[PDB]
């Protein structure tokens, strides 16, 4: 379905929709063509760590499955790590690498996390 | 006249070890009726694999689910053969 | 009934009877062993229960024992050191001849590499290592004649002269690699394997009279006839890895092959028929006519003097 | 037959530290020269010094060797507020020198091997800091991740070295402070994976005298663990985890033997491969070897005399 509204639509409708798919990588290029801002991709990403910091198996292994759509530099042995960890460090990463102004990037970074509370 | 197929060809599990699934699979629901039922079989053939823990090689999701389908496939298969072997037996 | 069985104190690894002289009617009566795993192994000599003769301090572990010749017996350490011992039969003394303290050694790194095997055809000593190595000395030659470096990367199991100036060699990954000395190169001429697997092989015989039948030993207890001109068959035999495999010497139709299950079976060519022959873990045999002699991880020796009775 | 070996330390100063490895072939000392001298083991008894080198100004307390999984990785903290990483190259070679503390880092303990390679250090002013390399072929490169306060001055820490998933990391804490009032110098931290951060779980407020080394025992598939505690007496506990979440499981403690044998301060108290026998020193200069029988009552089974003699 939102293959056929992308098929007619606009930029930041594409953004859009690929953030809620969890196309993350994607909308974090198309930000910067046209030169659109990187907080939506933060911020989406930001929500699906809080997600997983509190949720259940299956969302777990989605989670390890969208990791592979994206890029994770290097691989760890780390047993403790699991999907969670690991989406994490995908953030982290992308975020140093595709950084603009910080106070954007931290803030929005730090306000998702607060949706509902959490221990830096 | 019986038409039995290829055996399991599984990629990181044991060939040996599917035979006690496949006698799982084998009781009878009621009478006659070695077939488990596939809504079962299906949610526990799912759940083995997210068990498995997809790590550092996450690449080969794909494969592993098309092998689930073949699987499930077989076992069915099976069964109907049977159950005709049972009726030709009756007639 | 037949074995007589005479503990020691020291775990067998190999067992050797001494090469007797065709020409005379002589019974094969004296045979070596040497011992594996414990803090001082040793090299014993031993007489048919067997009453040991002499023995001498073996420094490492020894892991092949090859009788160059009735007064000369060629040990691999566990330290790469290949040696030879004299046997002074009037004295009853081994002494060190000659010893190549480095003959095997890890490329670059500091510290040790072990020596597997080593075949004898006098006076042409071959030994292969777990490093890539098949270095070739001389009885009386105190340097080493050729050492084909990075043979193989991985470990080097057993050696055996197929003709000769030809050496077939198995390694950890199973790949039987036929060698040629004369041809400068360090690579290998043929390189057999078994199509899809990588199953150890352990250990490698030749038929005494035709030299294109081969017997290999994997771990998964299988025996592999192989016909290196042309594997030929594929005998399910043990449940566990087959550590040796032994041809009969004066009559090739019989085998021996022994596994760590504790199963020193017997094959009969002349509808193979299969045996039992013993009722831890056997490490070598070794027989010649009607005399057999094998040693255990239990550290004892069992010995029969007719074998075919 | 107990024997007795008199190896030449060939040290120009007193030693103060020997730690052996994991196979129990490699083992290093440390000494007050500022020198760390690592003694390999051939097929001989012999001992052989293989290789020599300064590493601290400061003096050095503790050293802990990785398991062998990781490579020949040692540690060792040091008065001067440092932690530092050797590998050889093939000569030992720094790597880092992890020095976020602001205080005298007092002891070093490696995580068990399934959580990762995750060094950590208990400080003076009351932090723990729990590190983690990212790859084990680089290891210059190291983490902070965990920050514990405990409020207290850190004497010793121990890891549990339980790897039933069931049971969550936890880390103990003592204090060496000599607070004439204050109580429970022995803290467990737990950690909570919904909060993904260090929690404190329990505090032995039996414990209030000051505490100079604890030990976590192997739990050999076992529902309690057990903890020992060197203070003026050999204290042993078993923690058992309570019925069952969102927080920290409550633990029900007690104490099942303490002896006050040594008349002394119990300095050290490590345990052998399989938790069966634990061993305490003292000021009276002796080892006793403490073995609990068929009926759980722990009895010493051996002491030792000054000159090297055992006591008959």
């Amino acid at each position: 379905s939102t293959a056929a509204i992308a098929g007619s639509s606009a930029a930041e409708e594409m953004v859009a929709l690929l953030v809620q798919a969890g196309l993350f990588d994607t909308a974090i290029s198309l930000c910067q063509t046209f030169k659109l801002a990187l907080t939506s991709v933060f911020e989406g990403l930001a929500c699906k760590c809080i997600r997983l910091q509190q949720g259940g198996e299956a969302a777990q292994a989605e989670a390890w499955e969208w990791l592979a759509a994206n890029q994770l530099a290097t691989v760890i042995t780390t047993k403790e790590s699991s999907a969670t960890d690991e989406a994490w460090r995908l953030m982290i990463s992308y975020l140093d690498k595709y950084e603009a102004k910080n106070t954007l990037y931290h803030h929005c970074i730090i306000n998702k996390l607060l949706s509902h509370g959490v221990p830096l | 006249s019986n038409e039995i197929p290829e055996p399991l060809q599984l990629d990181f599990f044991d060939r040996s070890q599917i035979e006690q699934v496949i006698a799982n699979c084998e009781h009878k629901n009621r009478r006659g009726q070695t077939v488990c039922n596939v809504k079962l079989l299906h949610r526990v053939l799912v759940a083995e694999v997210n068990a498995l823990q997809g790590m550092a090689a996450i690449g080969q999701r794909p494969l592993l689910m098309e092998e689930i389908n073949t699987i499930l496939q077989y076992v069915v298969e099976r069964n109907k053969l049977l159950q005709c072997l049972h009726a030709k037996r009756h007639a | 009934d037949k074995f007589a069985a005479k503990f020691v104190s020291h775990k067998i690894s190999r067992t050797r009877w001494r090469p007797v002289s065709a020409s005379s009617l002589q019974q094969p009566d004296v045979f070596a062993t040497g011992s594996w795993d414990n803090e001082e192994n040793k090299v014993c000599v031993w007489a048919t229960d067997p009453k040991q003769l002499c023995d001498i301090k073996h420094p490492g572990d020894v892991m092949d024992m090859q009788f160059l010749d009735k007064e000369r017996i060629v040990t691999g350490s566990s330290t790469g050191t290949v040696t030879i011992f004299r046997h002074h039969e009037n004295n009853q003394t081994l002494s060190v001849n000659q010893r190549w303290e480095q003959a095997h050694y890890h490329v670059g790194s500091n510290m040790r590499a072990p020596c597997t095997a080593i075949v004898c055809s006098s006076p042409e000593i071959v030994s292969v290592g777990e490093d890539g190595r098949i270095n070739c000395f001389r009885a009386e030659s105190r340097d080493v004649l050729r050492t084909i470096d990075d043979a193989d990367s991985s470990t080097m199991h057993g050696v055996t002269f197929l003709r000769t100036t030809e050496i077939l060699t198995v390694n950890s990954v199973g790949q039987l690699k036929l060698w040629d000395l004369r041809k400068q190169g360090n690579d290998p001429t043929q390189i057999f394997s078994v199509t899809g697997e990588r199953v150890p092989l352990h250990c490698v015989d030749r038929h005494p009279n035709q030299q294109h039948v081969v017997a290999t030993g994997g771990q998964d207890g299988m025996l592999c006839i192989w016909d290196v001109r042309h594997p030929m068959s594929l005998l399910n035999a043990h449940e566990a890895e087959m550590w040796e495999v032994h041809f009969h010497p004066s009559n090739p139709d019989h085998l021996f092959t022994c596994s760590e299950d504790g199963s020193l079976w017997h094959w009969d060519a002349s509808q193979l028929e299969i045996t039992n022959l013993l009722p831890l873990s056997v490490n070598s045999l070794d027989v010649l006519g009607q005399n057999l002699v094998c040693g255990t991880d239990a550290e004892a020796i069992y010995v029969t003097r007719r074998l075919f009775s | 037959m107990f024997v007795a070996r008199s190896i030449a330390a060939d040290h120009k100063d007193l030693i103060h530290d020997v730690s052996f490895d994991f196979h129990g072939r490699r083992m290093a000392t440390c000494s007050s020269d500022q020198s760390v001298k690592v003694w390999d083991k051939s097929e001989n008894v012999n001992w052989h010094c293989t290789a020599s080198w300064k590493t601290h100004s400061g003096s050095v307390w503790r050293v802990t060797w990785a398991h062998p999984e990781f490579g020949q990785v040692l540690a060792s903290c040091s008065f001067d507020r440092t932690a530092a990483v050797w590998e050889e190259i093939v000569h030992w070679v720094k790597r880092t020198t992890l020095v976020d503390s602001r205080t005298s880092v007092t002891d070093v303990k490696f995580a068990p091997k399934h959580m990762g390679l995750m060094l950590a250090t208990c400080s003076a002013d009351g932090v723990v800091r729990i590190y983690e390399a990212p790859d084990v072929m680089n290891l210059s490169q190291w983490s902070l991740q965990h920050e514990i306060s405990c409020k207290l001055s850190c004497s010793c820490i121990s890891w549990n070295p339980s790897s039933s998933r069931a049971h969550s990391p936890m880390i103990a804490v003592g204090s060496d402070d000599s607070s004439p009032n204050i109580m429970g110098k022995v803290q467990i931290y737990e950690y909570n994976e919904n909060t993904r951060k260090y929690a404190k779980a329990e505090t032995l407020m039996s414990v209030s005298d000051p505490v100079h080394d604890i030990a976590f025992a192997p739990n050999l598939g076992r529902s309690f663990h057990i903890l020992a505690v060197a203070t003026k007496d050999v204290r042993i506990f078993t923690m058992k985890p309570l019925r069952k979440s969102g927080g920290v499981t409550k633990f029900e403690n007690h104490t099942v033997a303490q002896f006050d044998n040594h008349n002394s301060q119990v300095w050290r108290v490590s345990w052998n491969i399989t938790g069966t026998v634990l061993a305490s020193s003292g000021d009276d200069g002796t080892v006793r070897l403490w073995k609990a029988n068929y009926m759980d009552n722990w009895k010493c089974i051996g002491v030792l005399k000054g000159d090297g003699n055992p006591v008959g």
